[PDB]
């Protein structure tokens, strides 16, 4: 998979094209670069990249695409902007986004257009999409334009009608429509191949770019040390964990959901549960031994697991940062499923395996509780590893891409 | 303090 034109990635503070075809690549003031190859697009004049290029042909990307404004959901679900443009004389194509849409326009020499977009839902409890680093890829023969999201095919439409498609234009990087000054977009390993990607290829692409160093956070951006982070069972994705009131355990209650009338839009709350923190560059990675804090009132507290663990599973330990001989504090944060996912394990050792941090039924009637659990360890050995299991964890940060 | 959230964790354990 050399049938690359184009590959845009971060070199020496900048974006350049890696191609080894050496197009001309401006990057202006306005656009925000880090190492770790995303870049934002704002409002701004001068928040744009501008690429000099040197029908058979495949683009990809990542982007993390900001939720909707409660109070401004008419304009969001009507207004489309442009993201990326490439036209010459009046010819090629462009990626624009309207609302909870990502659309896919070819324009031919005649100003014929045809269109193909993705739709992802503003009505689910929990979004694999909204304000989340998520992959698209987009192909094109003589016949058909069809988008694939996270290698999987999700639109398609026939193009037979469409002429002549000058696609060689300059590639504009720009917001460029009716869009609030609050608006922006993050984006990540914009390629162009010169060729038709089959269903095979795509999930390879992802599966490689879905590869890091370091652990991720719910929005799939890096997993960080001294940060405050809402905690989400992927298990259990509509609970969270709150303190028993006066106590010293964590008991598991079910997440609020959006209160104002607007029937166009629903979600649970991510922003609820303790502000947990993350102790020991300032990265989490694989197999780091690590102190799990939470803020309790303006003292920050531990989760502790009790020594004396007959049982398969127990009910944790929350209290004051304080050395015991009765409680286990080290964890080690793992990252068993193979397949792409934003979700860690959290392993009390010593070394041994004690068992993992998790959601279990305790008797008292019933009631849910934050535990750690002997059961998991035999669970995560086995293939494919199940991503609903109730010992895969993510960290929610504050985000301006989401305000609830 | 640590003491007293100790004890309260014993009681849920019962």
């Amino acid at each position: 998979l050399n049938n690359i034109i184009l590959n845009l990635r971060y070199r020496d503070n900048n974006l350049i094209d890696l191609s080894g075809y050496g197009a001309n690549v401006e990057v202006y003031d306005g656009v925000e670069l880090n190492d770790k190859n995303q870049f934002k697009l704002t409002s701004s004049t001068n928040s744009e990249i501008r690429v000099t290029q040197n029908l058979d042909f495949s683009v990809s990307f990542w982007i993390r695409i900001p939720k909707y404004k409660n109070d401004g959901i008419q304009n969001y679900i009507h207004n489309e902007y442009t993201i990326i443009n490439c036209i010459k004389n009046n010819s090629g194509w462009k990626i624009s986004i309207r609302g909870n849409r990502i659309i896919w326009t070819l324009t031919d020499i005649n100003g014929k257009t045809k269109s193909v977009f993705f739709e992802y839902s503003i009505r689910e409890d929990i979004s694999d999409y909204i304000n989340r680093w998520f992959f698209v890829t987009i192909t094109n023969n003589s016949d058909n334009a069809k988008i694939y999201i996270n290698g999987k095919l999700e639109s398609n439409i026939d193009i037979k009608d469409i002429g002549e498609v000058i696609a060689n234009g300059e590639i504009i990087f720009k917001l460029d429509g009716d869009i609030d000054r609050t608006q922006f977009i993050w984006m990540k390993y914009f390629s162009i191949f010169n060729t038709e990607l089959s269903q095979s290829n795509i999930k390879e692409i992802y599966k490689i770019q879905s590869y890091s160093e370091y652990l991720k956070d719910f929005w799939g951006n890096p997993l960080m040390y001294n940060k405050e982070y809402y905690m989400f069972n992927a298990g259990n994705k509509n609970s969270y964990i709150k303190l028993k009131k006066d106590s010293s355990v964590g008991e598991i209650l079910t997440r609020s959901k959006y209160n104002q009338n607007s029937n166009y839009i629903n979600y649970r709350n991510l922003y609820i549960g303790e502000k947990f923190i993350i102790r020991r560059d300032d990265i989490v990675r694989k197999e780091d031994y690590i102190y799990l804090d939470f803020f309790n009132s303006n003292r920050e507290w531990r989760v502790y697991a009790y020594k004396d663990f007959k049982e398969e599973e127990k009910k944790l330990f929350l209290a004051n940062i304080y050395d015991s001989n009765e409680f286990y504090k080290t964890i080690q944060i793992k990252e068993y499923d193979e397949q792409p996912t934003y979700s860690c394990q959290l392993l009390f050792k010593k070394t041994d395996e004690i068992g993992l941090i998790g959601i279990h039924r305790f008797y008292e009637d019933y009631k849910n509780y934050f535990c750690i659990s002997k059961w998991y360890l035999k669970e995560v050995k086995r293939k494919p590893y199940n991503p609903n299991l109730g010992c895969n964890w993510q960290f929610i940060p504050k985000d301006e891409g989401w305000i609830e | 303090a640590f003491s007293k959230l100790k004890e309260k964790f014993m009681n849920e354990l019962h």
